[PDB]
């Protein structure tokens, strides 16, 4: 399962 | 770029169809459609991810659909409007499950038929003698009167320019007949300023009533005029000694 | 900004063994950027039939691939992968050694 | 309900720290926002929080509390301009966000020297037509709608005479029938 | 070494022909079992392995989400990266990003890690506390301040410790038949005379799952059959090392 929320840079 | 919203407010007929649009923000690639009643939070409807329309309200009006065909802007349609289809439509728009931001709205009044639509009459009342001796304050009132509906945005407009300080509009309008449920609504606002600049008689005080109502496309069968969204602004100079 | 040279493998998935069917592999590796060029070779004919893995990395951030297909060796017919990628020049061509 | 937040008016004296309390179901939810929403507007995200402690960002601190499952807004040197429907909304395990029904603020304008007073005011364009302004009483004087129906009276409202640090309180009256005496019309 | 389930996320930019690339692959261990290809019409998570072939459509359509989700943050990264190191719009530029959790012995969580890269070189790193994060450049610091402000590392740090634990779980169990099956490696040794006077000897380790191996006496990088398992071979006795077997076979 994927992490939702990708971090933002 | 925030979240663009149009109309921003609209009246239509019971029975009749609406169609609102929202764009969001241009990076943000989750849209959500939310209905909002007095004294309630948002209440979901509906949202996409990109061109994918990935859920609905389980209670959703067969009568309520949304499309975002090219992945971008979002049209809502409600067919066959009734009178409890008021409310506020909000659009938000979030990059992933970030923050949702909100759109400004589209606030739907649903009338029984547009014949009940008038623009407001303005009136601006000059300050008491007694409250300047008193106080050395001057006190100006404006009253917007026999307006339906409910939507107005009243602005003071002192040499030109438009004036926030002194300024307090009464909170929302109240109904010419409490009787009525059609009833026509009244609107008071207040601008006080020092007795010395409203005895200065080069100033120039406007009070003007943005009113909300009939689109170019509705179409008007009657003898009195179109009551369309438009301006009613009244005035008044300073009075000397 | 970091450039790297695929490492080249030209291999069978089972011994080799004439006239019985096997996979030959092209394992492609340690290269960045990920735009690559990967075709088989049947005695320097383009093979058309070709399947590749996805595209992953190592720990060193450097991609890697798998190109693959059915074939039936003989004693004859030589194989070979061939590969471009923005660092080399002109295609690198290394040629299958059933020992290797 | 996924998210509650008593929705009753809160009532705060200007200066006051309002505090502001929403409590959430889901013990794994992800992230948890206070919007601001004035009447007849939609709402502005104001605070965002994840970490269990505190945010501060001007006079506003967000806490966030997952083992009570609480997350509370404070306004510091609340200011009548704070008077507003503040709304919760959690993000569940799944990301799945739920708005509370919000929270009515009234910050009660501070009025430092009460002077009660009633007037009539005459319109710029027709001697005929008047209204009466009942000002300057304080932040507890509750106004009351007459019993003549063709006599209209307004709730009360703050202005703020910012170069002079002054604020009123004001309600309006007025009738068409003009029989209407200004002194009594407000009780 | 110990059971974990990673992901290695790509992103490419392509100027002038439209949004950037996007792509995404699974693995348990050395076993790969999904993927994400965001240049498929209606790009959706897809099964890559025999044991995902059963999942419902509620799995898939969630990671289907996440996986966009991510392409779209992935592709505003690209464009804010652009502006930190002051880069035309004209050259293609990379964010890979890869993060995993790892079991003990205790099937408990052990470790998570997760790691940025711009252009092949590392940009930014959770740290061991999955609390803070650590720049390498200037460019990569701006990245921390937002990531920090942000709470980024609290998102992170639920998903290692608890969804990436959740999860890692259910494939070990859905798949077991296969991921805790060990295959040791069949060896052999090949005589390779290059003339009279010299020859080459060369061990083979063939068919072995996972793909760590020691072969000790020209060293070649382990490669995989395409079948699941891997494939080494040394060359100038020869000593054999992998988890599989008792001990090694020389």
């Amino acid at each position: 399962r994927l992490p939702a929320k990708a971090p933002l840079l | 770029t925030g979240v663009s919203q149009n109309p921003r407010h609209k009246i239509t007929k019971r029975g009749q169809n609406v169609t609102f649009r929202c764009d969001p923000i241009s990076d943000h690639n989750r849209l959500y459609w939310y209905r909002q009643t007095l004294g309630q939070g948002p209440e979901f409807l509906t949202y996409f991810q990109s061109e994918a329309q990935l859920e609905k309200s389980r209670l959703l009006s067969d009568r309520f659909s949304a499309e975002r065909p090219k992945g971008s802007f979002s049209t809502l349609e409600i067919q066959r409007t009734e009178q409890g289809d008021s409310a506020m439509y909000l659009c938000a728009s979030s990059l992933g499950p970030n923050e949702q931001l909100f759109g400004p709205g589209t606030r739907l009044t649903v009338v029984e038929d547009l014949n009940k639509v008038f623009p407001p009459e303005v009136a601006v009342f000059e300050p008491s003698e007694a409250e300047i001796s008193h106080t050395q304050k001057a006190t100006l009132v404006c009253l917007a009167t026999g307006f339906y509906p409910d939507h107005v945005e009243l602005s003071w407009w002192v040499n030109g320019k438009e004036v926030h300080s002194g300024v307090c509009t009464d909170p929302q309008p109240l109904k010419e007949q409490p009787a009525l449920n059609d009833s026509r609504y009244a609107l008071s606002s207040r601008l006080r300023v020092s007795a010395t600049f409203w005895q200065d008689p080069r100033n120039h005080f406007r009070c003007q009533v943005q009113f909300y109502g009939l689109s170019e496309n509705d179409e008007w069968t009657q003898d009195r005029a179109k009551p369309v969204t438009q301006i009613v602004s009244a005035e008044a100079w300073g009075r000397a000694d | 900004m970091i450039q790297r040279t695929p490492k080249i493998q030209v291999y069978s998935r089972h011994p080799a063994e004439n006239g019985k069917s096997n996979f030959l592999n092209c394992y492609v590796s340690g290269f960045h950027p990920s735009d690559i060029e990967v075709d088989l070779l049947k005695n320097g004919e383009r093979i058309e039939k070709v399947e590749h893995s996805d595209l992953s990395f190592s720990k060193d951030w450097s991609f890697y691939l798998l190109y693959y297909t059915e074939f039936t060796p003989t004693e004859k017919d030589e194989y070979a992968c061939r590969v471009n990628h923005v660092t080399l020049s002109q295609p690198k061509i290394v040629k299958w050694d059933r020992d290797m | 309900k996924e998210v509650e937040q008593n929705s009753g008016p809160l009532s705060v004296p200007e200066g006051a720290i309002a505090s502001l309390n929403c409590t959430y179901s889901d013990r794994r939810s992800r992230s948890f926002f206070w919007y601001r929403q004035y009447s007849g507007k939609s709402p502005e995200l104001i605070m965002s929080i994840y970490s269990n402690g505190d945010k501060e960002d001007g006079r506003f601190t967000a806490q966030l509390n997952k083992a009570s499952q609480y997350v509370s807004l404070l306004i510091r040197d609340s200011q009548p301009s704070d008077s507003a429907t503040y709304l919760c909304a959690v993000m569940d395990r799944e990301y799945e966000i739920s708005f509370g029904s919000g929270t009515r603020l009234l910050v009660r304008p501070d009025i430092q020297n009460p002077d009660p007073a009633v007037y009539q005011l005459r319109d710029s364009k027709s001697s005929d037509k008047s209204v009466c302004l009942f000002t300057d009483f304080d932040s507890q004087t509750n106004v009351s709608q007459s019993k003549d129906s063709d006599v209209y009276i307004t709730d009360k409202c703050v202005l703020d005479m910012r170069s002079m640090d002054f604020k009123s309180n004001s309600a309006v009256a007025w009738s068409n029938k003009s029989d209407f005496a200004c002194a009594n019309a407000f009780n | 070494g110990s059971h974990s389930l990673k992901y290695f996320h790509t992103s490419v930019s392509r100027p002038g022909r439209g949004e950037p690339r996007f792509i995404s692959v699974g693995y348990v261990d050395d076993t790969q079992f999904v993927r994400f290809d965001n240049d498929a019409a209606s790009p959706r998570m897809v099964p890559r392995a025999p044991w995902m072939e059963q999942e419902g459509s509620e799995y898939w359509d969630r990671e289907t989400r996440s996986a966009r989700d991510t392409a779209q943050i992935f592709r505003v990264n690209l464009r804010t990266l652009r502006g930190y190191y002051n880069q035309s719009e004209a050259g293609s530029h990379t964010l890979q990003w890869m993060h995993g959790c790892e079991l003990g012995p205790d099937g408990r969580f052990l470790r998570g890690y997760e790691q940025f890269a711009y252009d092949g070189k590392d940009y930014l790193t959770l740290n061991e506390d999955l609390r803070s994060w650590t720049a390498v450049d200037t460019a990569a610091q701006i990245s921390e301040q937002k990531s920090n402000d942000a709470s980024e590392a609290e998102h992170q740090r639920a998903y290692l410790e608890d969804t990436c634990v959740e999860w890692l779980h259910k494939y070990l169990e859905k798949g077991k038949e296969t991921l805790l099956h060990l295959e040791p490696p069949k060896t052999h040794v090949t005589h390779h005379p290059i003339s009279d006077h010299e020859a080459t000897l060369r061990c083979w380790a063939l068919g072995f799952y996972p793909a760590e191996i020691t072969l000790t006496w020209e060293l070649v990088e382990t490669r995989p059959a395409g079948d699941g398992t891997f494939q080494k071979w040394a060359a100038v006795t020869c000593h054999v090392q992998h988890e599989g077997l008792p001990e090694p076979v020389t």
